[PDB]
């Protein structure tokens, strides 16, 4: 069975960061590891107003 | 290798940002700015292994609306987040946040998370709108709505004091998987 129960889910450990979006009202996003599907999901949604240009590919 | 699609629900201010990361930190942040969108991923011994835990922060506004259902459709359960210490949240609770779930999916399980606890214990703060025009919510009024809602549990949280702040994730994920 896959019953789950309030003392099977121990304590958390393994804080993953999967994506960490930073708003700022002088830059205006600051997002430097978003999600790979959200990539496409936030650049079409609110972050639509330019595509991602955040400092250039280093060659 | 299992994953809980844990997305945090709510309009308003139920310190839905802090309660999230103390619950993965174990510690109390200190920048203010996280209101936007922060996907954690949570490793817990569920079931005698160690699952994955998927926690989505919505911005909880609608600004945001563009890009706010994009935690949607990946979901399993839901972290209804209601301020205790103000009956607002509590009305649309029952009629606002989780309609706006139902349309979407209405068997999908409800978690009921209550914060805002460090005031809720501020009788200063309490006794100061309790008979100016707020009031603060019982266990017994939050549960009904848990039951109301269909919502799989009612439990409250914190984040600097850590109060009961895990064992509400311990219910959602609980919830949001199934037999
Ligand atoms: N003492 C204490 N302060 C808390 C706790 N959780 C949040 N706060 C504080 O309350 C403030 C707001 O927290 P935040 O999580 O951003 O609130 P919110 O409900 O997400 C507000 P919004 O919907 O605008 O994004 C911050 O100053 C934060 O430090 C807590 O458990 N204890
Ligand atoms: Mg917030």
């Amino acid at each position: 069975k896959k019953k789950i129960s309030k003392a099977d889910i121990g304590a958390p450990s393994g804080f993953k960061h999967v994506s960490h979006v930073g708003w700022d009202p002088q830059n205006g996003f600051d997002v430097n590891n978003l999600d790979p599907d959200l990539r496409s999901l936030f650049s079409r949604a609110g972050i639509s107003e330019a595509q991602l240009t955040d400092a250039e590919t280093s060659k | 290798m299992q994953t809980i699609k844990c997305v945090v629900v709510g309009d308003g201010a139920v310190g839905k940002t802090c309660l999230l990361i103390s619950y993965t930190t174990n510690k109390f942040p200190s920048e203010y700015v996280p209101t936007v969108f922060d996907n954690y991923a949570v490793t817990v011994m569920i079931g005698g292994e160690p699952y994955t835990l998927g926690l989505f922060d919505t911005a909880g506004q609608e600004d945001y609306d563009r890009l706010r259902p994009l935690s949607y459709p990946q979901t399993d359960v839901f972290l209804v987040c209601f301020s205790v210490v103000s009956p607002s949240s509590f009305e649309n609770v029952k009629e606002k946040w989780v309609p706006e779930i139902t349309h979407h999916c209405p068997k999908t399980p409800f978690l009921l998370v209550g914060t805002q606890i460090d005031l809720r214990d501020d009788p200063s703060t309490i006794e100061k709108l309790a008979k100016n025009k707020q009031k603060p919510i019982t266990p017994e009024t939050a549960e009904k709505l848990a039951r109301d809602l269909k919502a799989v549990k009612y439990v409250e949280c914190s984040a600097l004091t850590q109060k009961g702040l895990k064992n509400v994730f311990d219910e959602a994920i609980l919830a949001a998987l199934e037999p």
